[PDB]
């Protein structure tokens, strides 16, 4: 496999253990970026829109702290 | 939409059912005695009174929706009871 | 280290004393909407049958002793004079069960129902939570006759035994008081 | 077990007083008579601790001291084997989500839900009480 | 007989072919039965609908029904409509039969998706099978569509409305082909009077055909490269172990196929579906708040519900919006084939393989496969909208959003749950290896330790802990009793005891021979 | 027929302003989406639902669409009186009903 440890995963050598980080940071990125566009051409109504921004917002953070936290060495 | 239903119209007597199509409660449409006559209303109403008391011959209905109780039911017996049989009949490790 | 005082005895035994005040809830349920009936309490489309009730609390009696007898059997390592104890218990509860059903059947075809009168709400509020005990000893008797199948015999069953034995004791007190208030004081 | 048992007739004694008096100051000197409520409250409360406190009574009267109920006692005493004691099991939250379903059915009147949230209960119940006595798959 | 045996091997002398036949081992695994029920279903399908169709008229020119149904004497309707009410109320058995028929395509398609799951989930579907991965794909789109227009020759009001919109309205929005594939599909407009004859043809005769040939090709290529098998004692890449076919598989195979039928059989007679009379034959003008099609077609449904209008507009033409339901639906078509080429390009892993994988073992694909399926349910409960919301008390514009929203962050979650969930299996596995089975039995030490009585699957150091093992891909035991350890009661029959003698005897009995077989088989 | 005592919400689309005889509308009844009937008509919102995929339509804003997948408004039909009396149409639909295709509406 490309690697992780098998102190990480202890059965890493009996299948696919690994995805790289950048595909789920990216991944979060399209979500939220859909989720913000799945408001366009409003329909009357405003509550569903603060439920967006939130869960866009709560994703953009998510992806920001581990991408920030995995930089300076806290990760890995 | 946005809350509000169409009941059930299993506990309606036929004077109800009557007055009901004749007044147009909230939200529902009044039925003129001029766009549905009397006899056409009386039809209904036999209608509606055998749709809602006679029996099922084909065994226990479901709910009287479509395929999702049907779906339903299949998922939690028959697949139940089949993969039951398997677990029983071979064998695991 | 042995502690001789068994554990699973106290718990259930203190599980009985919280399902006696489950039961305290619904006799002052009862016992309230009496005191304001004025007159012949009980309406009149109700008459009580006295030929269907006594019968059926003669055999929930015979339960409790045929269930003393299957306990007596598992103190004694045999879990065959066990297992034909509590089938008769079984059998038993299932013919109470049985009765009071026909008995509700009967009642509610000409005359009192839920949503008819006080008197056959708190009647049947009252009687039918017991049925639904009853019904769980019925599953718990199932349970352990299944458990004993499955496995040597052991201290462990015969304290399931005993655990059972006296949860279907309470049933029966229980029932003895809800008919004595119900059929005879009035 | 001395202890355990004269607490719960401590309060058995308490409650049964508190019982009769409420009984009757209430029988009398009360706008429609007794109360019938409270009063039988108090009664089977009484009833609970009186159940409680007679079993402790009578394991205790046929036991001999235990090393926790003597003083000047060694830990070389309790030295042995305690009973079984469950490890890991994941039942518990199955009977949970089973309960769960038939409480829903009960809110939002739906006999089918109740039927199968009680399909599920006897299910996982069964499931529980089997665990450490199943025996090994007979092929 | 002998002179029957003897001349037919005078005249075909197979003799060796036919040993063997006999002589085929095949591995024991609960789950290696998931695609005989899916077969057993497609059996009795056939049987119910050869039946069938002796009564059927699959016209669409209208008539007046005048029959015993009273509720719709006078009343308009096509010939096949009649026709199934003709089957429904006037033949004796028909009702019954065409229940079993439709129970019976449920359990196909439910027993085609758990069988998928299975062969995805244990890895099965790698370098050396990944043609006969390609062929169940083909085979499951296959039935999707047939039991779709199987549904839709009793031409009533509901399964009108789902052909109107899902087949006339997507195919019709197309971009370029479009209109053209609507008017070769139905011979004009959407009610025209050729599409119920065209798609009874399709049902009964082609798809079918195309269905039993991929059948036959797949089991073959099952019967000829070996099955696979989970890794356990005697088990290796280059054997087989399990039962040979004569006296045990073809008894097990011939049970559970009666005791299927057996099942589709109660259910067909004891619940009733699809009955067609509470309906109406189908007219452009009437509607109900009936939807939702039979379960398999219900994610495309709920993805037409869930989607946001996004149209285009440019010169003197147009997009409409289904087209994104379209589009998604060919992309997860063309996905569905393609998963063992991409997990090997992607891992990069090209041998051969015999032995399964464990769940727990492949966390990756074990999270893609868990984020598909929430995927999947997420699309399914959003088809049912309306009964939802009436049922449980929910706003229908709730439950849209709810649905909309859930259908993007609801997958990851499960991801990083599955993920995470794996790895935990896999820790518990190593803390059961690297110490003994938990016995659940506490004591005291003298000088007031507790312990927790271990007991060791191997050999033990001289200070009595256990030497820990290696994990070797197969499972370990955590309940002391899946192992021998308190079990064989007394050896009556339920009420009355044998003899102490007889229960001595069939003890020592069975002990030797358990003892023999698991020798047996680790020994060699 | 809508009541008289609004008769002042209604926002008449560019080009329908005299398709209205008074309180009469009469707008078509296939969805521009995927062609069911719009039968579900609430009186009091004075709202147009589809039962197929829930799409909500304002038939006092010359039937927009305010939710659902539908993106296109509902046709209106132009409608009048005859000599004798009787409610007949002013003339054809300005645009096609029903869903959408490459070429058009
Ligand atoms: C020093 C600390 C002090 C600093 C203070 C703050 C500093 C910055 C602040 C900034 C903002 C603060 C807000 C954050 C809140 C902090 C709290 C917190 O995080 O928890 C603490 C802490 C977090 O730990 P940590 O330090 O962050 O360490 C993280 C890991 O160790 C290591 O993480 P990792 O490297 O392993 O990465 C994990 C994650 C990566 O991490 C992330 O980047 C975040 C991800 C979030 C969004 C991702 C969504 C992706 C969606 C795209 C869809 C697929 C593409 O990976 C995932 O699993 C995400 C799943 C994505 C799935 C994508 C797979 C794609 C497959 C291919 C599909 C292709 C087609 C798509 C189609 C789908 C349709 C079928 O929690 C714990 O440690 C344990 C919790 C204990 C119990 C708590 C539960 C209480 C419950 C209450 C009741
Ligand atoms: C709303 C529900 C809809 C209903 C759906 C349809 C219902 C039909 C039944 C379901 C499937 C039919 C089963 C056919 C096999 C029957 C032959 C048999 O009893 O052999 C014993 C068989 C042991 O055979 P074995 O191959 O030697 O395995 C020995 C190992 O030690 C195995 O030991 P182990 O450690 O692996 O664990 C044993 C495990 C093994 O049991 C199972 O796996 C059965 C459940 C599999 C269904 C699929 C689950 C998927 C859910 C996700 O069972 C349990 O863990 C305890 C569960 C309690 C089962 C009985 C409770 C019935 C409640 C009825 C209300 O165990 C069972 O199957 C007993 C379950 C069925 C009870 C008998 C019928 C009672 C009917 C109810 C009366 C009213
Ligand atoms: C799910 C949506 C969001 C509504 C849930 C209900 C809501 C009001 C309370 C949920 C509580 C929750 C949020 C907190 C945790 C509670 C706990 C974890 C368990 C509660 C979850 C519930 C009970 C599970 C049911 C969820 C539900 C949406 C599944 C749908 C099942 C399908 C629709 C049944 C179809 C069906 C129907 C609709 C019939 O009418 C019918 C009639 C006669 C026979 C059969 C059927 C039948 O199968
Ligand atoms: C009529 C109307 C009312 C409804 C029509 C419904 C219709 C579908 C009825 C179908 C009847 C159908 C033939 C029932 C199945 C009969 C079963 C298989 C009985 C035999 C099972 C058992 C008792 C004996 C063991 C079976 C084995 C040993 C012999 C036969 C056998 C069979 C049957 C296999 O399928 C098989 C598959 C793969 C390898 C080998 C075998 C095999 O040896
Ligand atoms: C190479 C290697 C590196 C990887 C290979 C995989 C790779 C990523 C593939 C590339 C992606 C790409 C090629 C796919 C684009 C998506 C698709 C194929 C475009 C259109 C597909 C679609 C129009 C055809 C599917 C059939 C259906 C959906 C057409 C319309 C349609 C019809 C015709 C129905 O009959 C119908 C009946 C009931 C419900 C709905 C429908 C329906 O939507
Ligand atoms: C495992 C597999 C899906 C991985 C595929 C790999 C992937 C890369 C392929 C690409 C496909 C694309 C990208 C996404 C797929 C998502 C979706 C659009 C796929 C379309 C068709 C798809 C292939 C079907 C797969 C679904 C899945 C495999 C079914 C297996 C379900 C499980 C394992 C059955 C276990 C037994 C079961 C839980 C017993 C209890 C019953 C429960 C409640 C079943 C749940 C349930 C189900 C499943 C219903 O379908 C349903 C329908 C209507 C009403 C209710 C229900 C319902 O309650
Ligand atoms: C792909 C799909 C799933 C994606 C989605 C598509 C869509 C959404 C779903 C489907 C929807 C619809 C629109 C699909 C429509 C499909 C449509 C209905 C397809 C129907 C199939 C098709 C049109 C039928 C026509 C083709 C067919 C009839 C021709 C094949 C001919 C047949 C099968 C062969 C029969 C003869 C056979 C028994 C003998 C073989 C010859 C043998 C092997 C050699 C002959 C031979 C032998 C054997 C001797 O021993 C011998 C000895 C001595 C001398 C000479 C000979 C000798 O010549
Ligand atoms: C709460 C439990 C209440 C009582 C339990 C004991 C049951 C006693 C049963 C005797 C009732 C009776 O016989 O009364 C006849 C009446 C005549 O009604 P009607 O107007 O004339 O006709 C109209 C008929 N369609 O029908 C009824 O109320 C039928 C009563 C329904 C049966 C009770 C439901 C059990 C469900 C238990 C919930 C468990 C959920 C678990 C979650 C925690
Ligand atoms: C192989 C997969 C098949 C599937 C998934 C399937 C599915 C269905 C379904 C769901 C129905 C509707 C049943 C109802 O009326 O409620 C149906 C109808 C019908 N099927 Fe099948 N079927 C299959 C194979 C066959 C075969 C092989 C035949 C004939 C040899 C057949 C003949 C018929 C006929 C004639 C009808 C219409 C009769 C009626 O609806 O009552 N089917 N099919
Ligand atoms: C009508 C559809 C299908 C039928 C009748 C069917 C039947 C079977 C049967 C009976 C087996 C051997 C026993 C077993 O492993 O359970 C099998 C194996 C297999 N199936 Fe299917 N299946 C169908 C669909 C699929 C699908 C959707 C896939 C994906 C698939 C892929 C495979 C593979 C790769 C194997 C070989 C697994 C192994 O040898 O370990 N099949 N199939
Ligand atoms: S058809 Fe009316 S909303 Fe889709």
């Amino acid at each position: 496999h490309t690697g992780v440890d098998v102190e990480d995963v202890p059965s890493a050598e009996w299948g696919w253990s690994h995805m790289p980080i950048g595909v789920m940071h990216i991944g979060g990125l399209l979500s939220a970026a859909f989720l913000l566009v799945m408001m366009r051409g409003n329909h009357v109504g405003h509550v569903e829109d603060w439920f967006l921004i939130g869960f866009a917002a709560v994703i953009v953070a998510l992806v920001g702290r581990n991408w920030w936290l995995r930089r300076r060495g806290w990760i890995r | 939409s946005s809350g509000k239903y169409a009941p059930d119209l299993a506990p309606a007597n036929e004077q109800q059912i009557l007055t009901a199509m004749l007044t147009g409660p909230q939200n529902m449409p009044k039925f003129s005695n001029r766009q549905l006559s009397f006899e056409a209303k009386k039809d209904i109403i036999a209608y509606v009174k055998v749709a809602t008391e006679a029996r099922q011959p084909g065994g226990y209905l479901l709910g009287g929706f479509g395929p999702a109780p049907e779906g339903m039911a299949m998922w939690i017996i028959g697949m139940v009871a089949a993969i039951g049989l398997a677990l029983w009949i071979g064998a695991r490790s | 280290s042995l502690n001789r005082p068994n554990m699973v005895s106290v718990g259930t035994i203190v599980w009985l004393s919280s399902e006696l005040m489950f039961f305290a809830g619904l006799f002052a349920m009862y016992f309230t909407a009496r005191a304001q009936a004025g007159g012949a309490w009980p309406p009149e489309p109700t008459e009580l049958n006295l030929a269907l009730a006594v019968p059926v609390t003669l055999v929930l009696i015979a339960s409790s002793f045929t269930c003393q007898m299957g306990v007596f059997a598992a103190e004694r390592g045999d879990v065959f004079g066990l297992r034909r104890w509590y089938v008769i218990t079984f059998l038993m509860g299932l013919f109470f069960v049985l009765g009071q059903g026909y008995e509700y059947i009967h009642l509610v075809e000409h005359g009192t129902t839920i949503p008819g009168s006080a008197y056959g709400s708190v009647f049947y509020l009252a009687t039918g939570f017991h049925g639904l005990h009853v019904i769980g000893g019925l599953v718990a008797f199932v349970l352990l006759l299944a458990r004993t199948k499955m496995s040597k015999f052991t201290p462990a069953q015969a304290t399931a035994a005993i655990v059972v034995s006296y949860y279907w004791h309470f049933v029966d007190i229980v029932w003895i008081a809800l008919f004595a208030t119900i059929y005879f004081v009035r | 077990m001395h202890i355990e048992a004269r607490l719960f007739e401590i309060l058995t004694a308490f409650f049964a007083l508190a019982a009769v008096v409420y009984a009757v100051l209430t029988a009398m000197f009360a706008t429609g008579g007794v109360e019938w409520a409270g009063t039988t409250a108090l009664v089977l409360t009484t009833g609970l601790t009186l159940i409680t406190g007679t079993f402790f009574r009578f394991v205790a009267r046929r036991l001999d001291t235990r090393p926790e109920d003597y003083e000047d006692a060694e830990i070389s005493d309790g030295a042995g084997e305690l009973g079984f004691f469950a490890p890991h099991s994941w039942w518990p939250i199955l009977i949970s989500l089973s309960f769960s379903t038939a409480a829903v059915g009960a809110a939002l009147w739906l006999p089918w839900l109740i039927a199968a949230g009680v399909a599920f209960v006897i299910t996982s119940v069964c499931g529980l009480v089997f665990e450490y006595y199943w025996g090994p798959e007979k092929h | 007989l002998a002179r029957q045996a003897e001349d037919i091997d005078t005249r075909y002398h197979p003799s060796a072919a036919l040993r063997r036949q006999l002589n085929k081992v095949f591995p024991t695994h609960w789950s290696f039965l998931l695609g005989e029920i899916a077969l057993y279903s497609f059996v009795v399908l056939l049987i119910t609908g050869v039946y069938l169709t002796l009564f059927f008229d699959p016209s669409m020119v209208d008539v007046t029904y005048n029959g015993v149904y009273q509720p719709l004497r006078g009343v308009e309707m096509s010939r096949a409509y009649q026709s199934a009410l003709d089957i429904s109320f006037e033949v004796r058995g028909g009702l019954f039969v065409r229940q079993i028929h439709h129970w019976a395509a449920l359990m196909f398609a439910a027993a085609i998706m758990v069988h998928l799951a299975r062969i995805f989930f244990t890895g099965a579907f790698r370098r050396p099978r990944e043609t006969n991965w390609v062929i169940g794909s083909l085979l499951l789109i296959l039935a999707m569509f047939e039991g779709y227009f199987g549904y839709s020759l009793p031409d009533d009001l509901l399964s009108g409305l789902g052909l109107r919109a899902a087949l006339s309205s997507i195919t019709l929005g197309m971009p370029v082909i479009g209109t053209w594939l609507h008017w070769a599909l139905f011979g004009g407009d959407f009610p025209g009077t050729i599409l119920i004859p065209r798609l009874y043809a399709l049902h009964i005769l082609l798809l079918p055909g195309i269905i039993l040939a991929l059948i036959g090709l797949h089991l073959a290529l099952v019967w000829f490269q070996k099955h696979t098998q989970f890794p356990g004692p005697g088990r290796t890449e280059h054997n087989v172990v399990g039962v040979r076919v004569m006296p045990v598989f073809a008894f097990k195979s011939g049970a559970f196929f009666a005791a299927i039928v057996g099942v589709l059989g109660l259910m067909g007679g004891l619940l009733q579906i699809n009955p067609i009379w509470n309906l109406g034959p189908y007219k452009p003008s009437q509607v109900s708040a009936g939807s939702q099609p039979d379960f398999y077609m219900m994610w495309t449904e709920g993805l037409a519900r869930i989607w946001p209008p996004w149209e285009f507009y440019f010169w003197h033409h147009t997009i409409p919006a289904p087209v994104w339901v379209a589009v998604i639906m060919g992309l997860v078509f063309v996905l569905l084939p393609a998963y063992p080429f991409l997990e090997k390009r992607f891992t990069g892993d090209y041998a051969h393989h015999n032995l399964l994988q464990r769940p727990r073992d492949v966390p990756v694909r074990t999270a893609i496969g868990a984020m598909a399926i929430a995927f999947y349910m997420v699309l399914t409960l959003a088809a049912m909208n309306d009964i939802i919301a009436l049922k449980f008390h929910i706003s229908l514009n709730a439950t849209t959003w709810i649905g909309r929203i859930g259908m993007v962050i609801l997958p990851p979650f499960v991801y990083f749950i599955t993920y995470r969930w794996c790895i935990g299996l896999q820790r518990s596995d190593r803390s059961v290896l690297e110490h003994g089975v938990e016995t659940g039995i506490i004591k005291r030490l003298p000088h007031g330790a507790y312990i927790e009585l271990h007991q060791p699957l191997g050999p033990v150091d001289e200070h009595g802990h256990p030497i820990p093992l290696q994990y070797q891909g197969a499972p370990l035991p955590k309940r002391m009793n899946k192992l021998g350890s308190a079990g064989s009661p007394g050896s009556g029959s339920f009420l009355f005891a044998d003899s102490a003698a007889e229960d001595a005897a069939l003890r020592e009995a069975g002990h030797a021979a358990e003892q023999r077989a698991l020798a047996a088989l680790r020994e060699h | 027929r809508i009541k008289p005592s609004d008769l002042g919400r209604v926002v008449k689309r560019k080009g329908q302003e005299s398709f209205n005889f008074g309180e009469f509308f009469a707008f078509t009844k296939v969805c521009s989406h995927l062609g069911c009937p719009s039968s579900l008509y609430e009186q009091q919102s004075y709202r147009i639902l589809c039962p197929c995929h829930q799409s909500q339509f304002d038939a006092l804003h010359f039937a927009k669409p305010i939710f659902g997948p539908a993106a296109r408004a509902l046709a209106q039909l132009p409608i009048t009186i005859d000599t004798d009396g009787y409610l007949v149409a002013n003339g054809d639909f300005v645009e096609p009903v029903g869903p959408a295709f490459w070429e058009r509406t």
